[PDB]
């Protein structure tokens, strides 16, 4: 098969502690307001060895395309520019991001019917689950 | 490549209302917010406000409830703030900067525009000349008085004396703007060679010759 | 709300010397949040360093940014005439958006003595009413001085203008203008009209004026 679990669109369901893991990321209260807003559709899809994860709102649409354990440029959501890996292990998508000699990690897994992403930055968690549309 | 496009100045009365614009060019409007600043002569920076184009939302300074108010045009691609209630407070120079995300400073600036609030009324400049009552160099001088709208042009010799004149910038004294210029010459020039202070006002198209007669 | 106090709010240098200014908060902040820029001549200001450290685009590599918790700094390794200019730091982590006052960096010269120079209400002033007596304090360095006005040997403040240049890009003096301004009438009054400077370089204030009839 490959990924085949998190492949669909996904809806933003309920958000905690986003806004302070922003804080902790060092994001400016402008962008944090920004980002804040919006609650957007993820949509993922997968060709090969190669994932797409498409964040697509009214605001922005960041998509970012990732090979697995390789390497790639991002400009995050947020207007970061990072470097990212993402690895798959126990069933879970661990994407972490380096930029101004700063480290942040989204995890990315499913509960059940649901897909629960967790952003970690120096003990501060949000978590974010979506449900499908 | 990318830049924001505000009018230099603009005149208006005082308890009136005006709008002040900030085109936007060369890149994807909506995508960054767009600050407004406050500066006054002398005095530092004072933040009013950050408006998203393409929400329209707002985030605002307490001190500028009243005052301002931000809003956008995306078809135009063109912010706007409106003030009110004007005073002669509001007489300052209107910074709008578009803002760089996470980190969120102002990476591009508009040139200013200098608002004036003031009774107004297109005034010339009267042009008096000073002379002394010295040394191998003598200070000249003369005074533009009561002149409003600004600015005014002094040149010496039309232009011919340049280095060692000092054209000091205007103070409103009630409605209208008043500045000095000072010359310096050799006495071995004057009084025989003649000073002359040439004054130009754009705002009345008045252009006015004053020379510098002695008494010394 | 976080307050920005910029240390140095008035500083000379000279070319070739190194120069730190700092901006400390009155609490914390995200280092990628705070901001410098450079403000010439008071026209539109330019970004100079963003998140603490990072240096605009086209900002010389002599420039540097650093910070830490409580204080944020910004250093030149080798001041250039260019340099001089007025230096704002700048919070976005916490609303509300703040600033700091200011740094002016001036350049550093020799100390110089102004030219004093006073001037009697021209007769085509007082024939069309007024009386604006004029004196002219010219080409000094440092920028800091008193301009005092004696009118029959007794101070008067009352309806005295300063005006000061800017920074002189020749020769790095400031001048002024010091203008009293006086109905015709009361100009009449009165007969000694004097301008009294002080300035670092002399200790005797410098005097000049006039008599109203000579």
């Amino acid at each position: 098969s490959m990924c085949d679990a998190f492949v669909g669109t996904w809806k933003l369901v309920s958000s905690e502690n986003f806004d302070d893991y922003m804080k902790e990321v060092g994001v400016g209260f402008a962008t944090r307001k920004v980002a804040g807003m919006a609650k957007p559709n993820m949509i993922i899809s997968v060709n090969g060895d190669l994932v797409t994860i498409r964040s697509e709102s009214t605001f922005k649409n960041t998509e970012i395309s990732f090979k697995l354990g390789v390497e790639f440029d991002e400009i995050t959501a947020d207007d970061r520019k990072v470097k990212s890996i993402i690895t798959l292990d126990g069933g879970a998508l661990v994407q972490v991001q380096k930029w101004d000699g700063k480290s942040t990690t989204i995890k990315r897994k499913r509960d059940g019917d649901k897909l629960v992403v967790e952003c970690v930055m120096k003990g501060v968690t949000s978590t974010r689950v979506y449900e499908r549309a | 490549q990318v830049q924001l496009q505000q009018p230099g100045a603009e005149l208006v009365k005082p308890g009136a209302s005006v709008k002040l614009s900030c085109k936007a060019s060369g890149y994807t409007f909506t995508s960054n917010w767009i600050t407004w600043v406050k500066q006054r002569p002398g005095q530092g920076l004072e933040w009013i406000g950050d408006i998203y184009p393409g929400s329209g939302s707002t985030t605002n300074n307490e001190k500028f409830k009243s005052k301002a108010t931000l809003t956008v045009d995306t078809s135009s691609s063109t912010a706007y703030m409106q003030l009110s209630s004007l005073t002669s407070e509001d007489s300052a120079v209107y910074y709008c900067a578009r803002l760089r995300g996470y980190y969120d400073y102002f990476d591009f600036w508009g040139q200013g525009t200098t608002l004036t609030v003031s009774s107004a009324k297109t005034t010339p400049p009267s042009v008096y000349p000073l002379a002394p009552g010295t040394n191998s160099m003598v200070t000249l001088g003369c005074l533009v008085k009561g002149y409003f709208p600004e600015p005014v042009t002094v040149t010496w010799n039309s232009g011919s004396l340049s280095s060692g004149v000092h054209t000091f910038p205007a103070v409103l004294q009630s409605d209208l703007y008043t500045l000095s210029s000072s010359v310096t010459v050799p006495s071995s020039t004057w009084p025989s060679e003649t000073v002359t202070c040439n004054v130009a006002h754009p705002a009345s198209s008045t252009k006015v010759d004053k020379k510098i007669v002695p008494r010394d | 709300e976080v307050v920005l106090t910029q240390s140095p709010a008035l500083m000379a240098a000279s070319p070739g010397e190194k120069v730190t200014i700092t901006c400390s908060v009155s609490s914390s902040i995200s280092s990628s949040n705070l901001h410098w820029y450079q403000q010439k001549s008071e026209t539109s200001p330019k970004p100079w360093i963003y998140g603490t450290s990072n240096l605009a685009s086209g900002v010389p590599v002599r420039f540097s940014g650093s910070g830490s918790g409580t204080s944020y700094s910004l250093t030149i390794s080798s001041m250039e005439a260019e340099d001089a200019a007025t230096y704002y730091c700048q919070q976005w982590s916490h609303y509300p958006l703040t600033f700091g006052a200011g740094t002016k960096l001036e350049l550093k010269r020799t100390d110089a003595a102004p030219t004093v120079s006073i001037f009697p209400p021209s007769s085509e002033q007082l024939t069309s009413g007024g009386a604006s007596v004029v004196c002219f304090l010219n080409n000094f360095y440092p920028k800091d001085i008193n301009v005092k006005w004696k009118i029959d040997g007794s101070e008067r403040q009352n309806g005295v203008l300063n005006s000061w240049t800017d920074q002189d890009s020749k020769d790095s003096t400031y001048s002024m203008s010091s203008t009293l301004t006086l109905t015709k009438d009361e100009y009449e009054r009165h007969n000694s009209y004097t301008c009294e400077a002080t300035h670092k370089t002399s200790t005797s204030p410098i005097v000049k004026s006039f008599n109203r009839n000579e």
